[PDB]
């Protein structure tokens, strides 16, 4: 189909060994040479009480002058080709968390990082990535994973995916996006794509000046930065000649063959040009690809390779041109270098050039114990610091890692033993080895200790140490054996055997001269090596004199100018009710334009089914708020979150699950449908369905305290957030975070308005305190159209409360779980209450009764049939609003025009009363009949109509019927008692009882009164002896007879141990009717 | 009885399109034929037919041969890497990866994997989270539209059918704020590009509110000016 005649390389390094798939790849997991050496075995590190501390173990070995020239003459391009090279290998740099950190601490009065004698100040350190599928038991034991592929197949050109090989591609040719300057890559690929640290001498974080490489973090210096122009501009190079040679070819063409040209001339030259410069001997041979060896990156590498390239940085990059005045003081100061976005230099291609012609004319520092302090007080620190120790990091990730000692990882290797401390390195202490005893007075003259970097440092003489040379050589000779694709291979197809000896003459003077278009007779055959022939010569040894200082150290501030703001906002969020209230107000004014005992008992004797169901209530929400508060503090919780936050996370995730519920069945409580129906049942002698609206305020009322203490909770979680780093944050809330080293969190109002559960937690706080406020006893009384207008919102709290849980912040939405069977219910019940419709009565008479009961008749529409006990439900429009309020009926069936006792008791009743004053104009909306109408005294041939208190009400109605059907149709002898505390609003019916009297002269209905109110009364101008009743009734007559009875809980428990008592021995049914 | 059975029709289209928009991965669909590598440890080329399918709860990644035996083998895959909150996505794809399905399937599921540059995850998590929320909210309107109607309060009967047409295209808008940012986003298989443009699922979204919110408003219009 095309000239692409073999298999192209995958980018995230998998298939590329036959049997094991995974061997070099993305995320593959570090393959130890030595068992792991945890503190307890599986995943702790050793510290300071068992080894010594890491920064003052820096200062007394690693520290000292920076005028050094190296013994083999090593140009400092080789160290940062090797800084380069190390990166297309292994990378264990990136903190994976959950945030677990081991901090640095320094000792008292460091004169860099404490120089004031501030106590005890600390300097933070996170660990990093671990395999998921280890560190669980000390027969595994946890195990890093390296973030690149490790291969050495350019994964630091192209990147290491498949999705990042093409976001710094142009598809126009085979060719690398550049910007507006041909030899620099685009900036505009910034953000999402490379690791982004603030210069740590001026502090500017921003996407412009971070160029787009294919190693994560290639910004760290610009003579890293030079190297990666250098391998840009060859691909875009070779590609471009490859496109003037095969015009015809497309994108992909063109660019996959320079991928390939570049990968064979870089991996040819990493191997065969470096290692025999960077440790002083040859790679074997080739012998045939081995499909068994294991290429697996080993931490024993990371710590060998890098921390010892760091020992010979120098302190000052000089900087020539082709005819080499080294100008263009001039030499650029390392420790202000470090994340520099635009360099007031390296503005050119031209400047580049120089300053890659300068270092491969500069000789490098010498290989030994001695730092210089650019890196060792002055490294760029990763989080809130702005400066940090790097020995004092990398022995913080050789016990992070589990790396083994230096005498334990001396002896698998077929190396020697080691006698004492002064055999550690035979030359050094011959010549000043008075770094050997403060570094023997450090680990208490122990030699079997050594961390392995200050064992390795020591034991280099010039070359790497004898430790170091084996794991660096026996790794990338590994490398290669186990490599498919390697350019020598000649079983892949990649290249011909002419294009493999031509591949394998290629140093790197001959990819400067290509790029740099620069004659090969102003630089040397081997650019790694200065050999006192090669041309140009270096001016004098860089010392750290005449060099512009460090920039000082400052430490980070995150929530420092945005303190008032957060202050502000919260005290906005706390008047919210003022504005209610204010808005309320002016509503109000523009709308008027030994006995103790027996009380106790009597008290629970009343209230026993009020107890009961709040105290089931409150224990059902109590158990809901103690399950999740309980998980969350101390138990099967993967602690991630609960670091310092645990309190407020603990309030909040306790406070939700009761909020929502009491919400869901506070919805419940007000379907007036299915209480009608349920009052009229058994249930009602264990529940009390007359307190609705008092339980409704209740669970409102608690309601609101909950949901003000989960607002304080998130308020201080919000706080506790805006202070965290984001590699923190970045793993709490996966997904809504991502970790490039800005490290500065989002602000407190990010998370207030600009966040949906905070916006809508913001906006249902408003519509609750409206609500509230509103419904006030003291603001529903003045208007009830107010009232009314405002607990429509109940809908738009409903809809937030779904939106506030839609996210996967903290939890998974839950609300919908409680609030579907309360809702459906609801809207059942709303919707049988909608169907029917009856409305427009007309008042015919309403006189006005003392005590506050205002006699009202209306009359009596056609289809109105109803029976003797029911209620009905009306609302007057002329004062408020359509609200139904029930009242029963003290009318006989028989008799038309329809009447009703109603007494003065609140807000509705007394504006009611005030509307139908002065005698009866207004037009109510009657909304029928609701009851059973049980007429079950009909079965009895003598009965006994009990009432008590409000029970009273009906039987006006009872009786007049009653009295009406015995005369007319022409049930023996019904008695009627009814005992009352003060008969204060009930005299209308002492006035029907006198009524119904002179009706009946039949002598059918016999009443009887007892007032039972001694010595607090006005003398109104005993108990209700029910023992020795049932015992004469059946005596005076011999009758099955029924005693019915409504009332208060102690008449109605009173009269059931009567007729309890009495009927073993006719039926006394005792059939409890609750009207 | 004509505008019965036409009242019966209308309302069961209508349940019947909700239902099978909210469950349907259609509503962005791309499809290019191009020139591909098959898979691993070989250096042949096919020609397939690639396209991908987003359904708010995860992507259908289609490579079928245009001979569907070209190379020996039958080449006919549909793979589904599903993102919504019950499952994960980073697990889908690393099964995937371990089995070793073709490489254009592989790439079309990196590109909307977890951490992935082009960032194409966290904005079709959630909003084919809320588009797949409105749209279990206008059906709870649709049922009482159809029971607000079999026992006649039309006058109110006629509101719901105001809310359904109106949460069908606030859920239209949440899918609708994504193809932003897919636009960018590469899409390139060897010597082709791939073009996602909104599909069925959009359209018959767009139809079915349109529908609602002009019925509701008519009915409601008429039965109050004319309780014919
Ligand atoms: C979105 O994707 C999902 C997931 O695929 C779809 O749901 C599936 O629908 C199918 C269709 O009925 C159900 O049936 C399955 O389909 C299997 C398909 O088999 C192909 O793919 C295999 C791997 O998936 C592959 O091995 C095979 O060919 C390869 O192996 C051959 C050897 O066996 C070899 O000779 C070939 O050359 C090639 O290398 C097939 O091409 C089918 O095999 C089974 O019968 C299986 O039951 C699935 O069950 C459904 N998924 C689930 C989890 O149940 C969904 O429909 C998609 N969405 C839409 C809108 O279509
Ligand atoms: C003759 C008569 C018969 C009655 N019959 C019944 C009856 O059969 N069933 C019945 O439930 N109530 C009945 N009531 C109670 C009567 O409904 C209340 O007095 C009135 O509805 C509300 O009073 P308000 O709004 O003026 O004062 P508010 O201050 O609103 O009254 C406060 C008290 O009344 C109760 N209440 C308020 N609204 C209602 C409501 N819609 N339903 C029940 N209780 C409410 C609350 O629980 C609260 O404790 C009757 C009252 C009278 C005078
Ligand atoms: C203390 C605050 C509240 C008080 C005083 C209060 C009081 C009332 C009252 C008195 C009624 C109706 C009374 C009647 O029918 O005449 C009512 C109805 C209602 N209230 Fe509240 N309520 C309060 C808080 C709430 C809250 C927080 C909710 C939230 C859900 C709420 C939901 C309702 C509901 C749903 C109705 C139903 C009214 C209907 O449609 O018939 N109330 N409230
Ligand atoms: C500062 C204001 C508030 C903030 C910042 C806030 C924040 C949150 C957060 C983060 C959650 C969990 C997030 C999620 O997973 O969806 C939550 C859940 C919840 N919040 Fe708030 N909230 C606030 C105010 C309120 C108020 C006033 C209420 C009262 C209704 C409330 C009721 C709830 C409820 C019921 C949940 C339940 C979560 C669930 O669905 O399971 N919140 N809130
Ligand atoms: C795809 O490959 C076939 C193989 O013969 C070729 O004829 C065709 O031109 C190619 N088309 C594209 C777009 O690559
Ligand atoms: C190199 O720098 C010197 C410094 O004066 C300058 O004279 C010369 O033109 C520059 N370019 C060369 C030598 O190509
Ligand atoms: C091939 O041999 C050596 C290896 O670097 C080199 O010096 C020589 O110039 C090369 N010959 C060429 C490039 O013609
Ligand atoms: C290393 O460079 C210095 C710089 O002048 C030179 O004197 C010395 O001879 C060089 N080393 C060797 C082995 O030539």
């Amino acid at each position: 189909q095309n000239s692409i005649s073999w298999e192209v390389q995958r980018f995230d390094g998998w298939y590329n060994n036959l049997m094991e798939h995974r061997w070099g790849s993305k995320g593959s997991r570090l393959q130890r040479l030595v068992p792991a050496s945890y503190a307890d075995g599986v995943y702790q590190p050793l510290k300071e009480p068992y080894l010594p501390n890491p920064r003052h173990l820096s200062n007394r070995v690693m520290r000292g002058s920076a005028g050094q020239p190296s013994l083999r003459n090593r140009t400092v391009l080789g160290v940062f080709f090797g800084y380069h090279v190390l990166s297309d290998l292994v990378s264990v740099e990136t903190p994976g968390c959950p945030a677990e950190f081991l901090n640095i601490y320094i000792p008292h009065g460091d004169p860099v990082f404490d120089p004031d004698k501030r106590g005890n100040v600390v300097l933070p350190f996170q660990r990093s990535r671990w395999d998921r599928n280890t560190g669980q038991s000390p027969s595994n034991p946890r195990d890093q994973s390296n973030q690149v592929t490790g291969w050495l197949d350019g994964s630091a050109i192209y990147g290491s995916s498949h999705s990042w090989s093409d976001t710094l591609r142009s598809f126009s040719g085979g060719q690398l996006a550049s910007g507006p300057d041909p030899a620099f890559p685009s900036d505009s690929q910034s953000s999402l794509l490379m690791w982004m640290a603030p210069d740590p001498s001026t502090g500017q974080g921003g996407p412009r000046g971070v160029y787009a490489f294919g190693a994560q973090r290639g910004n760290r210096e610009p003579f890293l930065q030079a190297l990666g122009l250098l391998w840009f501009r060859y691909h875009n190079l070779c590609a471009r000649k490859l496109a003037q040679e095969h015009p015809h070819w497309g994108d992909e063409e063109l660019f996959q063959h320079a991928r390939k040209r570049v990968i064979a001339t870089y991996q040819n030259i990493a191997m065969y040009e470096w290692l025999p410069s960077f440790l002083k001997q040859t790679p074997p041979e080739y012998p045939g690809y081995r499909p068994f060896l294991d290429p697996s990156i080993s931490p024993e590498f990371v710590v060998a390779s890098e921390q010892f390239l760091s020992t010979m940085v120098p302190s000052g990059v000089y900087m020539r041109n082709a005819s080499c005045h080294f100008q263009g003081s001039g030499a650029l100061r390392v420790c202000n270098s470090y994340w520099s976005r635009e360099h007031p230099k390296l503005q050119r291609a031209e400047d580049v050039d120089a300053l890659l012609l300068g270092m491969a004319s500069q000789i490098a520092e010498r290989e030994d114990h001695v730092v210089v302090e650019d890196m060792q007080d002055f490294w760029p620190g990763p989080l809130k610091f702005s400066r940090t120790d790097y020995l004092a990091s990398c022995l913080q990730r050789g016990r992070d890692l589990g790396l083994p000692s230096y005498t334990k990882a001396r002896e698998a290797l077929g190396l020697s033993p080691i006698s004492h401390w002064q055999d550690i390195n035979p030359a050094l202490s011959r010549s000043n080895g008075t770094v050997l005893e403060a570094t023997a007075a450090l680990y208490n003259q122990d030699l079997s200790r050594l961390e392995l970097l200050p064992g390795g440092l020591l034991e280099s003489h010039g070359d790497p140490g004898p430790l170091f040379s084996t794991i660096v050589l026996d790794q990338f000779v590994r490398l290669r054996d186990g490599d498919r694709y390697w350019f020598e291979n000649t079983r892949n197809g990649l290249f011909s055997k002419e294009e493999i000896a031509e591949i394998r003459n290629t140093s790197l003077r001959d990819i400067l001269v290509a790029v740099t278009n620069v004659d090969p007779s102003a630089l040397q055959p081997n650019v790694f090596f200065w050999l006192a022939g090669d041309p140009c010569p270096q001016p004098s040894q860089l010392s750290a004199k005449g060099l512009p200082a460090c920039a000082p150290l400052f430490i980070r501030d995150y929530f420092e100018g945005s303190g008032f703001g957060f202050g502000l906002t919260i005290g906005t969020l706390c008047c919210f009710p003022l504005v209610s209230l204010l808005s309320a107000w002016i509503v109000a004014r523009l709308r008027k334009r030994h006995q103790t005992v027996q009380q106790f008992k009597r008290f629970i004797e009343n209230y026993r089914r009020h107890i009961g169901c709040v105290a089931v209530f409150y224990t059902i929400t109590g158990a809901l708020f103690l399950e999740r508060a309980y998980y969350y503090a101390f138990a099967a919780h993967h602690s991630g979150i609960t670091d310092t936050t645990r309190v407020g996370i603990i309030l909040s995730r306790g406070t939700a699950a009761s909020i929502s519920f009491m919400f869901s069945y506070i919805l419940l409580t007000m379907c007036r449908n299915l209480i009608t129906f349920l009052r009229e049942t058994f249930l009602n002698r264990y529940i009390p369905f007359d307190a609705a609206v008092d339980f409704h305020r209740l669970i409102a009322s608690t309601a609101i305290i909950l949901t003000v203490l989960h607002s304080a909770g998130h308020v201080v979680n919000v706080y506790l957030f805006s202070i965290s780093p984001l590699s923190v944050l970045s793993c709490l809330f996966p997904g809504l975070f991502h970790d490039d080293g800005s490290e500065f969190p989002q602000k407190y109002y990010w998370w207030f308005f600009q966040t949906v559960p905070g916006l809508t937690g913001v906006l249902l706080l408003l519509a609750l305190a409206i609500m509230y406020v509103f419904a006030s006893h003291h603001f529903r009384r003045r208007s009830f159209r107010g009232f009314w207008l405002t607990h429509h919102l109940y809908i738009f709290l409903y809809i937030l409360l779904i939106i506030h849980g839609s996210f996967a912040l903290i939890q998974m939405p839950r609300f919908h779980i409680f609030f579907l069977v309360p809702a459906i219910i609801y809207v059942g019940d709303k919707l049988v209450s909608l169907s029917r419709k009856k409305v427009e009565i007309s008042v015919v008479k309403a006189e006005l009764l003392p005590s506050g009961v205002t006699h009202l008749r209306f009359q009596r529409p056609q289809g109105f049939e109803y029976k003797s006990g029911q209620w009905v439900r009306i609302a007057c429009l002329a004062l408020g609003t359509t609200e139904y309020h029930p009242f029963t009926l003290t009318s006989a069936p028989h008799e038309d025009t329809l009447s009703l006792h109603i007494r003065a008791a609140g807000p509705w009743t007394t504006r009611l009363r005030e509307i139908y004053s002065p005698p009866r104009y207004p037009k109510l909306y009657l909304d029928g009949p609701f009851g059973e109408g049980h007429q079950e005294w009909h079965k009895f041939e003598v009965s006994v109509l009990v009432g008590g208190g409000i029970g009273v009400t009906p039987f006006a109605s009872i009786l007049k019927d009653l009295v009406f059907k015995s005369s007319v149709s022409c049930c023996k002898k019904i008695y009627f008692i009814w005992v009352t505390r003060t008969q204060r609003q009930f005299e209308w019916l002492a006035d029907i009882i006198r009524e119904v009297e002179e009706n009946d002269r039949q002598d059918l209905v016999s009443v009887h009164i007892y007032i039972t109110q001694l010595a607090e009364k006005f003398d109104l101008r005993g108990r209700p002896p029910f023992e020795p009743f049932f015992n004469s009734l059946q005596e005076v007559h011999p009758q099955k007879i029924g005693v019915f009875s409504c009332g208060p809980p102690g008449m109605t428990k009173n009269v059931e141990k009567a007729c309890q008592l009495i009927n073993r021995q006719t039926h006394f049914s005792h059939h409890y009717e609750n009207f | 009885r004509l505008f019965w059975l036409l009242r019966v029709v209308t309302s069961l289209f209508i349940g019947a399109v909700i239902l099978a928009v909210n469950f349907s991965s259609e509503w962005s669909v791309g499809h290019v034929n191009a020139n591909t590598t098959y898979k691993a440890f070989s250096p042949k080329w096919v020609s397939v037919d690639v396209g991908l399918q987003i359904g708010l709860g995860g992507v259908n990644i289609t490579l079928t041969g245009t001979p569907v035996q070209q190379l020996n083998e039958t080449i006919n895959y549909n793979e589904a890497f599903a993102w919504r909150l019950g499952r994960s996505y980073a697990e889908e794809y690393a099964k995937a990866l371990e089995k070793g399905l073709p490489d254009p399937v592989l790439y079309l599921a990196e590109k909307f994997t977890p951490r992935s540059p082009c960032g194409l995850y966290n904005q079709y998590r959630l909003a084919g989270h809320y588009a797949s929320a409105m749209l279990w909210v206008a059906f709870l309107c649709w049922l009482l539209a159809n029971v607000m109607l079999s026992m006649p309060v039309l006058v109110y009967g006629g509101h719901m059918l105001l809310a359904t047409g109106l949460f069908q295209l606030l859920a239209l808008f949440f899918f609708s704020m994504t193809t932003s940012l897919i636009s960018p986003c590469p899409l390139r298989l060897g010597t082709a590009v791939l073009h996602t443009h909104h599909g069925p699922a959009f359209w018959i979204t767009l139809a079915t509110g349109l529908l609602c919110i002009l019925l509701g408003l008519v009915m409601a219009v008429a039965h109050r000016m004319q309780p014919h």
